[PDB]
RNA sequence: CACUGAAUCAGAUAAAGAGCUGUAA
RNA sequence: UUACAGCUCUUUUAGAAUUUGUCUAGU
């Protein structure tokens, strides 16, 4: 079982898609071979388009659909 | 500079010692949201909480529980507050 | 006093539980005790009760196979014997193993065991180890062994006892090998050879059109889209048979996608005896020890168990046991019969009531561990890797020393009696040449007369047709005869006097 | 997850159709496998549900979304 | 050792490939790097969402238990492996 | 009957239900799906993970339409029962298999086999 | 490269191992932070501690060999490695719970030498120590715990509770080892927070605890033998409490356990012959040789091994 | 034969099947779901669909397992597919347990 | 000090819970034992059914995949 | 009353070479011929007259000092014998002199001896093992030769000449009583009482700590310069002693509780790989207690999985930057273990540890004793022009901490003293080591041995008549053993007074 | 006709046991 | 004669809790 490859996204914006269409974006700040991530600024947005500081936060990995990139992220070949 | 990570064993720990109210959120339940305070967990994230309480985000209510022990499998995510 | 009884005590007109007391001149040496692999229980052990194991002086095991080594964690331990034995470096690192593997299939087998293994390794710390061609001496008996062949680590014993020089050879191989040499002839003649008998008058077919059938073969296997499986015995031929298919994976560059296993728990553990011990092995592997070693494989990966790899594609692979009663190499068989792609190799050799002797008479259908029968479709051949001596090198190891006696040992009583036979008739036509060969059964002594002068020194104040006076000193069959007053000068103890 | 004791190599290269958990049907020529029924599926069909059919190609399918294959016919 | 379909798919490392999620969104767009838990970063990706529309992403990184099917290319079914 | 040729696959077995249903392998049954569609065939070598491969099956999809075929392949998590027929016994196929497997965990020795 | 960008990233590779392979990393992590340099402890301490809660139990038996190794480094640590040590010491694995009561044996000597050095104290320092004497209690406690192994490692405790809580004599025998270590005589009694009279009574208290323990029936054969030189070390560097160990060596010996086999009943019969052996030859036992020299004799001792020891 | 006895004057794990861990989990909610085997209690299973519930099994039980996987014997089976109840009755079935909800005891 | 979630069941045993599953369906009763999975035994049961009485059921073994929290109650 | 005469053609007063021309009866064993660390030819005008009157040249310990003469005594010389050595001093000494061609060749045009020398002096070399009787056969026909193990490196030897009867002509050198790590001892009681030994007095008055608690001093000095974030440098051998200290150190960075293998251990030769990687093929030629732990936990000694083995300073920057190096050659002359001097003696926080005492005219020798700081010292480099050499000057201001730890492996004076004193040697002889030691032991086994043992102190191209008359003749008893008793070797058993008759090969009547 | 074999599941579960090697008293 | 680390073994028990080995989508 390896780990996720998440060091190309560490320190940097994310905007991450959970179950249920909830989403939140946010600084990831470490993760966990389950993926869990820790995300700090994070924000809400809501349904309504409402977003809602919810200071930093553990998301558990089971739930993470996709997270896509705000910023720049380093790619291989 | 890079900075020691913040590892998600850490995080919960450190609501462990503050004594500070969180508010988890299900798993594929967005109506209700578990808001109660870490008197323990698990290496399998059971959270045993106090003071918890049910917030319905459509009837607005605040359902008092008390010392619950909610399952691992349930958590999205661990919102402070 | 004068005569030597070369007593079988096992492999006497038999192939197994070897056992060989050497009486001369009081002093008892007992020649590489073994099991017999075929019988039950109390059973498969020599006819120790012949002999009392208290006064056993040495004990030389010549290799490490079950009939050669096998009884002597009861023989150390469970009995009243006290004496010194001795292994080659290489005999003691595969004896604990391959040992430790034999009470682990004893164990579900009828529980009348012999010894467990806490018994087993509590006799690792009373075995000493004598290298090659080191001559070591207990109770005045020099003895030295040399490179047997045929496994490694075996040994051939020379044993002097008062100028009376004897030659046990255990199990021996004279064709040059992948990773071992031929057996040493010696430059010191022996007074006495005990030999091996193993085959009597069969032949070899030839080494290097042997390795050609054999990569024809596996490679004819692989080019149909097949799996190889190569039932072998985990530490015998294994080894060898390893060199050749890495070797002829180096010589082609096509066959580098598909892969090559050997699956065994006990050539796992006894690898690193092949990777270390590279002084027992030949010069050619220990001169190629420059770059790397050739026991670490670059095309040979282990296997632990079948559920590992998927079976996708070619492969070979190699397990264990040989002559598939049980295991891996059965259930790999059992997977593989019902496909006119595969092909099993029998490279080792096989006992009548196995399953590796059955196939080779192509049965229509083969019976399954759990009673099952399966239609047997994939290709047998049966490719030999003998490891021991034909007749045309027995005959020829036996025209270099010229015995003036052979005692014929390790060898079926139909087979043994052939080669006394074919001895007899080829040395009964010149006549500067004597040899008188012996065959003798289980607890029948070979009476053989060495009278020899005594030869003493006198080299203290004695030594400058006169009269010789003084104290003589035996050491253990030196003789030295000295001055009453040099006791302080050669001899330990100077002198006695009382008032 | 599957083991050895059924055999996915009875049906390689042939042609199976594959009902996902979704209710999706895929028809394809079965290239390969694993321990975890990640199928490689060549030439593939999809059909939805009346129902449509849309041409996908080499599809490999993770073993989670596999509820049962069935062969449609020989290798083509 | 791995199996032969994440082989294959490390194959398409630096192709266009198709990706449905469970939860019925579909990713098309070339994918940069993709892992034994079947875990695909992937780079320019247009998305199709299980209501119905077209929006286009920049960087993204699928959670591989996450993933319904994934549509390879079709050079790549002539490959050393699927032979 | 046939064992599995994988200690890995076989104490799987050994130490779960399966065993059950690997004892009535040739029996036509009917198995459930987890997504409320039907199955019935005969099974032929349900394996440790219960990926039931039935022979010649009357399928029933799950909006009920019945195309009949010539070979199923159930996955295991997508099974939710096993119809096991009426003449079976459970304790005593149960007892049967795990009398299979003990005689090829242990089969004998050398020189016994002919 | 910097120490400080070396201990980081043995931590983020530290961080994703999943087995206990882990501990080889984190142990690494200790000697830069310790050792090389100790300047990085005060920074780096929210981040081993974070490894408590830990899935592994080699992981969490680590972080208990850190606290004692940083607050034997720095003592002025243990004000926040306090917190982190009763809930290794609550801690429902068994193996984690011996190696809270080690940790707690080498820092309740050095936590009480460290209260009385400051001749001021702190409120924030008052919360550590009474939470160091409620834990130090709470082992005694475990003399009651259903584990064979927690009661032979809180034995061990006691006896280094009982020493630390008694005075020294003329006549104490201690080792060169334990000879800086604090006892009762050097406490003031003018202190502020910690009082004389309160832990003159613990120091006792904790001995009738020890001694109850040993007569009764169903104890262990490890745990009595541990006990038995455990009465043996308090009995030659503590002679105040001489008239007490040799009355609970006799009731031992008059009252033996008959739940031991014969095979280990012979074995505590050895190892008393070498504790009555060796505490002969401290003066103060000279006043108690009608009970020891009486009570050797029924071990089947000649008298030439007991003539030869008397000092 | 004799030569045994010649050789003895020179001296100078259990099976863990299905079945054997069925008395065990004696500590547990598994091993009182023992007793329904030995006392012949009536068990009524409830079965999850995707989502809540599907429907109540109610047979006398045979033989269970770690994953909760059971074979009732003497089934009733009351279900609902996706307000209609269709009741039908199975001599023997298997039930693996991923899909069972909480046993009911009778 | 820290509460574990095995220490809290273990504490808990011989008490009335009320253990609410991930779907609204909810079991007040005498939690009898659990083991290492939290396999959840309740005696004397009875079903609340959308926070109202639906039956009086019994003895109640439920799986571990179904508990959402359970709740010590009084 | 065999002519055995031997000349010292090297190696006394010093002069820490050696090269013995031991005959015996027109018989020419050349003993162990050697060159120095700076290479005079003192050696080598004392060979060219001796190198036709040659044959059975014996080996000894694989080093330099032992065999390093010898691919220019095969490739120059030309001498055309048998060169019995066992098979570590075969595969170890070639292994030095691949470091000691190629250390010098990294800096310097070095043309003495090429590569081509090294292979054609090792392959006319006959492997032997331990114990193992070769009996001459040519113009030395009642000869035979067995090699002991002596202890000090890997298979190193103490030959036994024998002559027809029990003329018994030990050579002995460098030996060690004491089971080390990697070695178990000397015995030197397979031979009892022999007719000559040629012992050295090396540590004849040299007081030597327990090993014990020289191993506390070295990890004290490794850990201390490493705790403070520096290197060390140690100076060690590149096949002998460097198998003692991987061995020693390795044990060290495994069992120790802290995390030691943070701080990446090295070996540097220039072929290193080939040292540790016939070190775990000589397994049986190893310490009981290093091959036990082999035989039943099948873990090779000599995998080493802290060791980053390195051939040059390339492979060497690529390890973090507190590192434990072991530099190829001990005496501080050639090789990395200069270089590695040279980068770091001008950084207080780094250490030197000289682990071996080299010859007199050296860097290493001047390091032991008399320590100064601003020394001057050459410089040799080789830059890119196809090459070419630089030579050049330096003050170096040595201020790391230099410190002589003794794990060179050979007896003290009270054990190298005590064994030639548990032994009788009915001659002795003095060999090698300085005049102030020679002796200390002269006059002590003159002293406190018997009146006949005859000790010999010889000089620089000084032979010495060491043939002592016990004429031995050979009589064969003829008739009767059976009125005497026999008694035995171990004690008085029985007794064998015997009288008789000679006839005159002769015979004994009563 | 030449002499034995994956010990009841994953390259790391948990309690109680063992033996060797080393180093601290 | 005690206590800690390093590797090799023996019974009991686990191998049903987040990326495929026992389901909050099967919309
Ligand atoms: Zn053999
Ligand atoms: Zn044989």
């Amino acid at each position: 079982a390896h780990p996720p490859e998440l060091k190309k996204f560490m320190d940097k914006k994310l905007s991450l898609k959970l179950n249920g269409g909830r989403h939140v974006q946010g600084i990831l700040r470490g993760f966990d071979p389950f993926m869990n991530l820790v995300i700090d600024e994070c924000v809400e947005m809501a349904t309504s388009g409402q977003q809602n500081n919810i200071g930093m936060v553990v998301i558990r990995g089971n739930s993470i659909i996709m997270l896509e990139a705000l910023e720049r992220v380093l790619e291989h070949h | 500079v890079q900075k020691v990570m913040v590892q998600p064993i850490n995080l919960i720990f450190r609501y462990l010692q503050n004594r500070s109210r969180i508010q988890v959120w299900l798993y594929e339940q967005v109506n209700m949201r578990i808001e109660g305070c870490i008197i323990g967990f698990d290496e399998y994230m059971n959270l045993v909480l106090d003071d918890a309480e049910e917030i319905h985000s459509k009837t607005k209510s605040r359902k008092q529980l008390g010392r619950i022990m909610l399952k691992g499998d349930n958590i999205t995510l661990l919102q402070s507050v | 006093s004068d005569q030597l009884l070369i007593r079988p005590l096992g492999a006497g007109q038999e192939v197994g539980r070897s056992c060989i007391i050497l009486e001369f001149k009081g002093r008892k040496i007992m020649l590489d005790c073994g099991i017999h692999p075929g019988l039950e229980g109390m059973d498969a052990l020599p006819y120790i009760d012949l002999i009392d194991p208290a006064e056993i002086d040495l004990l030389l095991i010549s290799h490490f196979h079950l009939d050669h080594c096998g009884a002597l964690p009861w023989f150390l331990q469970k009995t009243s014997f006290k004496g010194r034995t001795f292994m080659t470096h290489a005999t003691k690192a595969i004896y604990r193993w391959l040992l430790s593997d034999y009470v682990k299939v004893s164990n579900i087998s009828a529980d009348d065991m012999l010894y467990t293994e806490t018994d087993l390794e509590e006799s690792m710390d009373k075995i000493e180890t004598i290298n090659f061609h080191e001559v070591k001496e207990v109770a005045g008996i020099k003895f030295w062994c040399y490179h047997a062949g045929h496994v490694l680590g075996a040994a051939m014993f020379m044993i002097e006892i008062a100028g009376v020089k004897l030659l046990y050879t255990g199990d021996f191989s004279r064709q040059e090998d992948r990773h071992l040499m031929a057996a040493e002839i010696p430059n010191i003649k022996p007074d006495i050879l005990i030999i091996e008998s193993t085959y009597g008058t069969h032949i070899h077919e030839k080494r290097e059109e042997r390795e050609a059938r054999f990569c024809n073969t596996v490679h004819d296997i692989v080019n149909r889209g097949g799996r190889g499986l190569i039932p072998v015995f985990a530490l015998g031929r294994a080894q060898e048979l390893l060199l050749i298919l890495d070797e002829y994976w180096q010589n082609h560059p096509e066959l580098h996608d598909i892969p090559i296993y050997y699956a065994s728990s006990l050539a796992k553990k006894c690898m690193a005896v092949y990777q270390t011990y590279v002084n027992a092995m030949n010069d050619k592997i220990r001169k190629q020890i420059n770059i790397n070693n050739p026991f670490v494989f670059k095309h040979i990966s282990n296997l632990k168990s079948m559920d590992h790899f998927d079976d996708i594609g070619p492969s070979v692979v190699m397990a264990s046991p040989g002559m598939m009663q049980s295991g891996l190499s059965r259930e790999l068989f059992e997977s593989w019969c019902t496909d006119k792609r595969n092909g099993v190799i029998i490279a080792g050799y096989c006992v009548e009531g196995t399953l590796a002797k059955h196939i080779m008479s192509e049965p229509e259908e083969i019976t399954t561990m759990s009673g099952q029968k399966l239609p047997l479709k994939m290709s047998v051949d049966y490719i030999s890797f003998s490891a021991h001596t034909d007749y045309q090198q027995t005959s020829e190891f036996i025209r270099a020393l010229k015995p003036p006696h052979v005692i014929l040992v390790h060898g079926e009583q139909n087979e043994m009696a052939r080669l006394k036979a074919a001895l007899i008739r080829e040395y009964e036509d010149n006549d500067e040449v004597h040899i008188e060969v012996h065959n003798p059964r289980n607890t029948e002594a070979v009476t053989l007369n060495f009278r020899g002068e005594k030869l003493a020194k006198v080299m203290g104040f004695l030594a400058d047709g006169q009269r010789v006076s003084g104290i003589l000193v035996k050491r253990n069959f030196n003789y030295h005869i000295l001055s009453p007053c040099d006791l302080s000068n050669y001899t330990d103890l100077a002198m006695s006097t009382v008032k | 997850t599957v083991g050895k004791s059924s055999k996915m190599l009875q049906h390689i290269d042939y042609r199976m159709r594959c009902i996902l958990q979704d209710g999706r049907i895929f028809i394809g020529t079965f290239k390969a496998f694993d321990k975890h029924m990640n199928l490689i599926l060549c030439d593939c069909d999809e059909f939805r549900k009346r129902e449509e059919k849309r041409v996908l190609g080499l599809v490999l399918l993770r073993g989670e979304n596999l509820v049962s294959m069935t062969v449609e016919g020989p290798p083509p | 050792s791995i199996g032969v379909p994440i082989k294959v798919l490390h194959e398409a490392e630096g192709h266009i490939v198709t990706c449905e999620t469970n939860t019925g969104e579909v990713y098309r767009g070339k994918l940069i790097e993709a892992e034994d838990n079947m875990n695909c970063q992937m780079s320019n990706i247009t998305v199709t969402y299980r209501d119905g529309r077209v929006a286009q992403l920049e960087q993204v990184y699928i959670r591989g238990s996450k993933i319904r099917f994934l549509i390879l290319p079709d050079m790549l079914k002539n490959a050393p492996m699927l032979k | 009957m046939a064992v599995s040729h994988s200690v890995k696959e076989r104490t799987i077995s050994e130490n779960s239900l399966i065993i059950l249903l690997q004892g009535l392998q040739g029996r036509v049954t009917t198995v459930d799906l987890r997504d409320e569609s039907v199955a019935h065939g005969r099974i032929d070598n349900v394996d440790a993970f219960m990926n039931i491969r039935l022979a010649k099956v009357t399928y029933t999809d799950r909006w009920g339409h019945q195309v009949k075929l010539d070979d199923l392949f159930v996955t295991g998590r997508n099974v939710r029962y096993v119809h096991i027929p009426d003449d079976v016994n459970i304790t005593s196929t149960i007892e049967q298999q795990l009398q299979i497997i003990h005689r090829v965990r242990n089969f004998g020795g050398k020189g016994q086999g002919r | 490269m910097t120490t400080s960008e070396r201990v980081v990233d043995l931590l983020n590779q530290a961080a994703l191992i999943t087995n206990d392979s882990k501990i080889t990393v984190l142990k690494q992590v200790q000697e830069l932070i310790i050792n090389k340099d100790p300047t990085l402890l005060d920074n780096f301490l929210d981040e081993i501690i974070a490894f408590q809660a830990d899935k592994s139990i080699e992981v969490r038996k680590f972080v208990i060999g850190f606290i004692e190794e940083a607050c034997k480094r720095d003592i002025e640590l243990l004000l926040k490695l306090i917190a982190n040590l009763n809930m290794l010491l609550r801690d429902e694995n068994v193996n984690v719970v011996k190696k809270a009561i080690l940790t707690m044996t080498q820092l309740y000597k050095v936590a009480l030498q460290w209260m009385v050095k400051s001749r001021v104290i702190s409120e924030l320092q008052e919360a550590c120590w009474d939470m160091v004497s409620a834990m130090a209690g709470d082992i005694i406690l475990l003399l009651d715990s259903d584990n064979d192994g927690i009661r032979t490692h809180a034995i061990k405790f006691v006896e280094g509770l009982i020493v630390t809580l008694s005075p020294r004599m003329a006549d104490s025998e201690i080792p060169r080892r334990q000879e800086h270590d604090i006892s009762l005589d050097r406490i003031p009694r003018d202190h502020p927070y910690i009082q004389y009279n309160v832990l003159w009574e613990e120091g006792k208290a904790a001995l009738e605890q020890l001694l109850k323990f040993m007569v009764h029936p169903a104890i262990s054969s490890i745990n009595l033998t541990t006990a038995l030189g455990s009465l043996a070390n308090i009995a030659r560097q503590r002679p105040m409490f001489m008239s007490e160990v040799i009355q609970a060596y006799e009731t031992l010996h008059a009252n033996l356990p008959p739940t031991l086999a014969k095979s280990q009943v012979s074995s505590v019969r050895k190892n008393l012959k070498l504790h009555l052996l060796s505490v002969l030859k401290h003066p103060a036992s000279l006043e108690f040789q009608a009970q020891i020299t009486t009570l050797l004799v029924d071990l089947g001792t000649p008298q030439a091994e007991i003539a030869r020891n008397m000092p | 034969p004799e030569r045994i006895q010649r050789l003895r004057r020179l001296m100078v794990k259990a099976p863990r099947n299905v079945l054997t861990r069925m008395p065990l989990h004696e500590g547990s909610p598994l091993g009182e779901l023992h007793r329904c085997i030995r006392e012949g209690v009536k068990v009524n299973v409830h079965i999850r669909t995707f989502k809540g519930l599907r429907g109540v099994c109610t047979g006398f039980l045979v033989a269970f397992d770690k994953f909760w996987n059971m074979a009732l014997t003497d089934v009733d089976e009351t279900y609902r597919k996706p307000q209609q109840v269709f009741t039908r009755h199975i001599n023997q079935i298997f039930i693996r347990g991923e899909n069972v909800l909480l046993v009911h005891l009778a | 000090l820290p509460l574990n979630p095995k220490p809290f069941l273990n504490g808990l045993t011989g008490k009335p819970v009320m253990v609410k599953l991930k779907w609204g369906m909810e079991y007040k009763g005498y939690l009898v034992s659990v083991d290492g999975y939290m396999n959840m035994q309740l005696a004397n049961t009875e079903e609340y059914i959308d926070g109202a009485l639906s039956g009086h059921l019994g003895e109640v073994l439920i799986r571990c995949n179904n508990v959402l929290y359970i709740r010590g109650v009084e | 009353t065999s002519i055995i005469k031997l000349t010292t053609l090297s190696g006394v007063q010093e002069e820490s070479a050696l090269c013995y021309l031991l005959q015996v009866d027109e018989f020419r064993f050349l003993l162990d011929c050697g060159w120095d660390e700076h290479f005079s030819m003192d050696i080598i005008d004392s060979l060219r007259k001796h190198v036709h009157q040659i044959d059975a040249v014996l080996l000894s310990h694989p080093d330099p000092l032992h065999l390093g003469a010898l691919p220019y005594a095969v490739g120059k010389l030309g001498l055309n014998c048998a060169i019995y050595a066992t098979i570590p001093v075969y595969k170890m000494g070639q292994m030095f002199m691949y470091d000691l061609y190629q250390s010098r060749h990294n800096t310097e045009d070095f043309t003495l001896f090429t590569l081509d020398d090294v292979d054609a002096a090792f392959d006319k070399i006959q492997q032997l093992k331990f114990s193992q009787i070769v009996n001459l056969k040519g113009k030395g026909h009642g000869l035979s030769i067995t090699p002991l193990p002596a202890g000090h490196m890997i298979g190193g030897t103490i030959w036994k000449i024998v002559k027809d009867g029990e003329e018994e002509i030990v050579y002995a050198v460098d030996f060690n009583h004491k089971r080390e790590i990697h070695l178990n001892g000397c015995s030197l009681e397979m031979l009892s009482r022999p007719s000559l030994l040629i012992t050295d007095s090396f540590n004849a008055t040299y007081v030597q700590p327990r090993r014990k608690q020289r191993d506390e001093q070295l990890l004290t000095n490794v850990l201390e310069t490493l705790r403070g974030d520096g290197n060390v440098l140690i100076a060690v051998d590149t096949a002998g002693r460097v198998l003692e200290l991987a061995q020693l150190l390795d044990q060290i960075w495994r069992t120790k509780d802290a995390g030691l293998g943070v701080y990446s251990l090295a070996l540097l030769n220039n072929v290193s790989y080939n040292v540790v990687e016939f070190s775990k093929s000589q397994v049986e030629w190893m310490s009981d207690k290093l091959m036990r732990c082999f035989e039943d936990k099948r873990n090779n000694p000599f995998q080493f999985r802290h060791l980053s083995l390195c051939h040059g300073l390339s492979d060497l920057a690529r390890v973090p930057s507190p590192k434990v190096v072991l530099a190829s050659q001990p005496d501080l002359e050639c090789g990395f273990s200069r270089d590695l001097f040279i980068q770091w003696c001008q950084d207080p926080k780094n250490s030197i540890i000289l682990t071996y005492r080299t010859t007199p005219g050296t860097l290493a020798r001047f390091l032991i004793d008399n320590p100064s700081e601003k020394i001057t010292e050459i410089e040799l480099r080789k830059r890119v022009k196809p090459t070419k050499c630089i030579s050049t000057t330096e003050s170096i201001e040595i201020k790391a901490r230099v410190t002589y730890i003794d794990y060179e492996g050979r007896s003290d004076g009270d054990s190298i003293k005590k064994i030639i004193n548990q032994m009788k040697p009915r001659q002795l002889i003095i060999v090698h080591g300085p005049p102030e030691a020679s002796q200390d032991l002269a006059e002590c086994c003159r002293a406190f041995g018997g009146k006949d043992i005859k000790v010999y102190m010889p000089k620089l191209h000084e032979t010495v008549d060491a043939t002592s008359e016990t004429h031995i003749y050979q009589v064969r008893l003829k008739d009767s053993l059976v009125s005497s008793l026999q008694f035995c070797k171990a004690k008085d058993a029985e007794l064998a007074w015997i009288d008789g008759v000679l006839d005159m090969i002769p015979t004994l009547e009563p």
